């Protein structure tokens, strides 16, 4: 009953992680796709199409800031996380609703925070985990070798640890980053836990499902 | 507090090797730095060469590739250039210099700290030493030493053993029509203090392993 | 490879500011470091990571890479400040560091300095040797650019003369050298020789003299 959501030169991946060549509505009825600009930075996307057909037929849906970008991170740099993989109008840049948060300084304290969803329907929220070429990237980005990630909510439980190993290379990157996503319940807390790697949401996505 | 220091032969022949070594001191190079080369001909810009991290992973300028390896031993706190088959385009100041990690996620390099330069000229003339005068003085007197007639360049001069700096300024060389080249070092003394001290210009002409060391009194 | 590109000069009144661009296809999606380079010595890092610092580098120093081409900035420039200045970035499609050509900074409104000169006679050494070398030696000069004449009692000697171009000292003055080789005969067989300096249309001169 409701138009189409046209994606042009997107596919699903990179419109909802915001791609920046990814530039709205709050209903449509199926989607239109093409499969070039995704993900830009190369990796995996968990569970991608479990994302898709939830994502296929909406009747609400809102973008808002889950983590405001100058406000939720005082210990972290939230500026430098941006590459030539991900360009924006001629200049290094990075998916619109994600932060690659960096040390600050020349230590990478621990990351612990929260967010209840007081919408009143279902939030979208994703995020990544970085994946360094080498055990000196693992350093100069995040400052600790045994850095781990983790996150929870009623639903969704995993921690994540980085393997470091150079892949092939792809738009110049040996490194990989994967992606993830879960659903949280209107009454749930999710919880973020990081000592590196993390790729913050700041964008997530008030939803309804068909 | 860091320091690196060239070394290795300032001239030569086209076809051969040129070998360099650069000693580092105050840090260890098993550590997260990649090590490296950057020359520079007289009068001209800077060039990168390559660099090598203690692992052994090295990166090279693709135009050199082949003729270019890069070696380190941590036992010594060193690492070493060998750049193959040169002709004159490789004549060149070569630095060698600390290679720092962007801290931003693509990779990417600078350079924070660099040694003073080794010059190194790839020529199939013969080296020659120079031959050193004393320039004798004469409240002050400033006098010096003449080092004539060398190649190629560079020549280093102390004097008292590198006691006395103050004042002591060593000219830029002039290249004569007949390819070699000569300098000339001066220093402003007491005049007072040429009967109670002792002034020496110490020379040094690596390419054709010159020491000279010549007291510059005053003439009778 | 990747190419940097750039201006050979820039020049620039005491206390002004200078911009130095650096441009380079998509440069904007690589990070650019910047280098000073003071006559006779080696580079020193001033900006990395396209805007950041070293410690001990003044504040007078920044860097830029918005818009599309990159620029390092110089408020309130001082005379020290004279020096070749490098761009860099990190090509990571072919796993090399590359180079600008190099920017000339020149500061303007600087005042005259005469040359001081100082001559040598030939050594003995030189002399028992069956040779014979005068050294004019010309420094703290400015702007960089002399002549020299040599005199042989009051007539002018042209041939044996080997002058050097002058080179910046540092300490941004210049200096220069002359030689004028003899026969010991010809230093014995006049009563004096001379080198005579002239900058900006003022001649210094000195003489020397045979001892006996």
């Amino acid at each position: 009953g409701v138009a189409p959501l046209h994606l042009g030169k997107c596919n699903i991946a990179g419109w909802i992680l915001g791609n920046p060549e990814c530039e709205t509505a709050s209903s449509w009825s199926y989607i239109v796709e093409t499969s070039d600009n995704g993900t830009c930075y190369p990796g995996d996307f968990i569970d991608y199409e479990e994302l898709r057909e939830q994502l296929s037929s909406v009747s609400s849906f809102e973008r808002f800031e889950i983590f405001p970008k100058t406000s939720s991170w005082p210990n972290h740099d939230s500026n430098k996380g941006v590459t030539a993989a991900c360009p924006h109008a001629g200049a290094k840049s990075f998916y619109k609703n994600l932060i690659w948060l960096v040390k600050k300084g020349n230590s990478y304290p621990k990351l612990s925070k929260s967010y209840i969803n007081d919408k009143g329907k279902e939030v979208l929220v994703l995020w990544g985990i970085h994946h360094p070429s080498t055990s000196a990237d693992q350093q100069s980005l995040y400052q600790n070798a045994d850095a781990y990630v983790f996150v929870g909510s009623s639903r969704y439980s995993k921690k994540f640890k980085p393997e470091i190993a150079i892949r092939p290379k792809v738009r110049d990157q040996e490194g990989r980053m994967n992606y993830y996503w879960t659903l949280v319940e209107p009454g749930d807390k999710i919880t973020f836990e990081a000592t590196g790697n993390l790729v913050v949401p700041r964008y997530a996505f008030a939803m309804e499902r068909n | 507090e860091v320091q690196l220091v060239e070394s290795g032969p300032g001239l030569v022949k086209p076809s051969d090797i040129l070998s360099l070594t650069c000693a580092v001191s105050g840090y260890s190079i098993s550590s997260n730095y990649y090590w490296g080369w950057i020359r520079q001909p007289p009068g001209k810009g800077l060039e990168w060469i390559g660099s090598i991290y203690h692992s052994g992973s090295t990166y090279y300028k693709p135009s050199l590739e082949s003729r270019l390896g890069i070696s380190v031993d941590t036992s010594k706190n060193q690492f070493s250039l060998k750049l193959s088959f040169v002709s004159a385009a490789d004549t060149a100041v070569y630095y060698c210099a600390r290679h720092v990690r962007s801290g931003y996620p693509d990779t990417a390099y600078y350079f924070d700290k660099w040694g003073q330069g080794t010059l190194v000229t790839v020529s199939s003339a013969s080296t020659k030493g120079p031959s050193v005068f004393p320039l004798a003085p004469s409240g002050t007197a400033a006098l010096g030493c003449l080092v004539k007639d060398y190649f190629p360049e560079p020549v280093t001069v102390s004097w008292n053993s590198g006691a006395l700096t103050s004042g002591v300024h060593t000219f830029p060389a002039v290249l004569q029509s007949s390819g070699l080249y000569s300098l000339s070092s001066v220093v402003t003394v007491p005049s007072s203090s040429l009967g109670t001290q002792t002034y020496i210009c110490n020379v040094n002409h690596k390419p054709s392993n010159t020491k000279v060391d010549k007291r510059v009194e005053p003439k009778s | 490879s990747y190419v940097l590109t750039q201006p050979p000069s820039v020049s620039v009144a005491p206390g002004e500011t200078a911009r130095i661009s650096c441009g380079g296809n998509n440069i904007g999606t690589k990070v650019l470091h910047w280098y000073q380079q003071t006559p006779g010595q080696a580079p020193v890092l001033v900006v990395y990571d396209d805007s950041d610092r070293p410690s001990g580098i003044p504040e007078r120093f920044s860097g830029s890479n918005s818009g599309n081409t990159a620029t390092l900035t110089i408020s309130r420039v001082e005379v020290g400040d004279e020096a070749d200045y490098y761009c860099q970035v990190w090509d990571i499609s072919t796993d090399q560091a590359v180079f600008g050509g190099g920017t000339k900074l020149t500061v303007l409104g600087q005042p005259k300095a005469a040359p001081s000169v100082t001559l040598f006679p030939p050594s003995s050494e030189e002399l028992q040797a069956n040779k014979a070398t005068l050294v004019c030696l010309i420094s703290d000069f400015y702007p960089g650019a002399v002549t020299v004449a040599w005199k042989a009692d009051s007539s002018p000697v042209k041939a044996g003369v080997e002058t050097t171009t002058p080179s910046k000292q540092s300490n941004n003055k210049y200096a220069a050298s002359s030689y004028l080789s003899l026969t010991p005969e010809q230093w014995k067989s006049h009563r004096s020789y001379s080198c005579q300096v002239t900058h900006e249309g003022s001649t210094v001169e000195k003489t020397v003299a045979p001892t006996e």
